[PDB]
RNA sequence: AUGGGCGCAGUGUCAUUGACGCUGACGGUACAGGCGUAU
């Protein structure tokens, strides 16, 4: 639960590139590992900021009042 | 006794001799001699409801012998309509048979059927046969060496004729 | 491919494949066949278009092919078909050569001819609309023509 | 983020058990990684 585990835990589950290889085998594993070193880094990153994150305003930005302002909109005209 | 006159087109000897003579004896004819004019075989069933009779004209599929041609179709009871899934051509002949059989025969049971679909070599595709759709035509893919489907045209004939629809046949 | 025996074969054989072919080709009971019939006809006549069968096959005339296939042609159909009209084997000879780029419309030519082998014609051309025909057969050969030039 | 031509897996078109890709819950558990680079 505490930070430094679940840190600890992400970084020892990525194995590094394996250096064996030829040299442009070896960079493009290292390039594709950075690139999800940088993926990863950002989840540590937004699990550190907190656990929730968001509030859940941005449903009612998106569907609740794009809802009501048609909910008011509705007309009878008869029938 | 309890006998349809029932009218067999396609073309001659590719399946409709080779059907007939498989129902008759249970023999897949391999050699393929061209069905001279019309051939007229009794051929028996026995269902869940007793004997039933088919007066099969399997007619002759080669302009140079149809003989008679429409003429055979006169009274005909029902109809079954031939053509063979590897080769299209056999297939878009199967309007030209269906016209001249309701011009003869305006309100009779069809049965289009696709023989030997054994031969893996099938052209006419499945998804294409659909000409039965707007006709209204019963479909079958059969074939008369391994017997796939060998008897569902007879009995949807035997249960359209007698108008059982759950009608079944038996072995004797 | 093989051009040394290509002449020799072409002087052999030529004549009698086309009269086993036509033969074939007039029989009702070959009908599904046409395409391949369409298939090699086309492809023999263009042979003998552009001249790649280079001897004559008349020992007694030394002429370019084409002029003696279609002599030839029109006698063995006359010959077989002697209730047909001159013209319209003159006609469907020229499609035939006209007609050798397209294959479907090249089928068709075969399958009209074929309709027209079934019936004793008089001299009563009106119902042939030999003109139509000869007209739509000058526009075929004409964009063959184009076709073969813009090569 | 990018997808090359073939490992063939379903096949759409025609001359349809041949050819172009798409596509296949594929031959692929493969391969490609700007033109040193710290974007």
């Amino acid at each position: 639960l505490k930070a430094v585990r679940l840190i600890k835990f992400l970084y020892q589950s990525n194995p590094p590139p394996n250096p064996e290889g030829t040299r442009q085998a070896r960079r493009n594993r290292r390039r594709r590992w950075r690139a999800r070193q940088r993926q990863i880094h950002s989840i540590s990153e937004r699990i550190r900021s907190t656990y929730l994150g968001r509030s859940a305003e941005p449903v009612p930005l998106q569907t609740v009042d794009e809802m009501t302002k048609k909910f008011g909109t509705l007309t009878i005209d008869c029938n | 006794q309890v006998q349809f006159k029932l009218v067999l087109v396609g073309d001659g000897g590719t399946g409709k001799t080779t059907f007939v003579k498989r129902h008759l004896t249970g023999e897949f004819e391999k050699k393929y001699v061209a069905t001279l004019g019309v051939e007229v075989h009794p051929l028996v069933f026995h269902t869940n409801r007793g004997p039933i009779k088919f007066n099969v004209w399997d007619t002759a599929g080669l302009e140079k012998f149809g003989g008679l041609r429409d003429g055979y179709y006169i009274q005909a009871q029902c109809a079954i309509i031939m053509f063979d899934v590897t080769s299209r051509v056999t297939y878009k002949n199967v309007p030209n048979w269906h016209r001249d059989l309701v011009r003869v025969c305006e309100n009779i049971p069809i049965v289009l059927c696709g023989n030997k679909v054994d031969i893996k070599d099938r052209k006419v595709k499945a998804k294409s046969i659909v000409f039965h759709r707007k006709k209204n035509l019963q479909y079958y893919d059969i074939s008369a060496k391994s017997n796939y489907n060998f008897e569902k045209p007879f009995l949807w004939l035997a249960r359209k004729l007698i108008g059982d629809p759950n009608l079944e046949f038996v072995a004797m | 491919q093989e051009e040394a025996a290509a002449q020799s074969f072409y002087q052999t054989y030529f004549c009698d494949i086309l009269q086993h072919i036509f033969s074939v080709v007039t029989d009702t009971s070959h009908t599904a066949g046409l395409t391949m019939h369409a298939s090699i006809l086309a492809y023999m006549f263009n042979l003998v278009e552009e001249g790649k069968i280079s001897t004559s096959l008349n020992p007694g005339n030394p002429v370019n092919n084409q002029i003696f296939l279609q002599e030839y042609v029109a006698n063995l159909l006359k010959s077989a078909f002697p209730h047909l009209q001159d013209a319209q084997v003159k006609l469907f000879v020229t499609g035939l050569f006209s007609l050798n780029q397209d294959i479907p419309a090249f089928k068709e030519h075969l399958r009209d001819f074929l309709v027209q082998i079934k019936e004793f014609a008089g001299e009563d051309t009106s119902d042939l609309f030999l003109e139509e025909r000869e007209i739509a057969l000058r526009q075929a050969d004409e964009e063959k023509h184009k076709r073969q030039m813009s090569v």
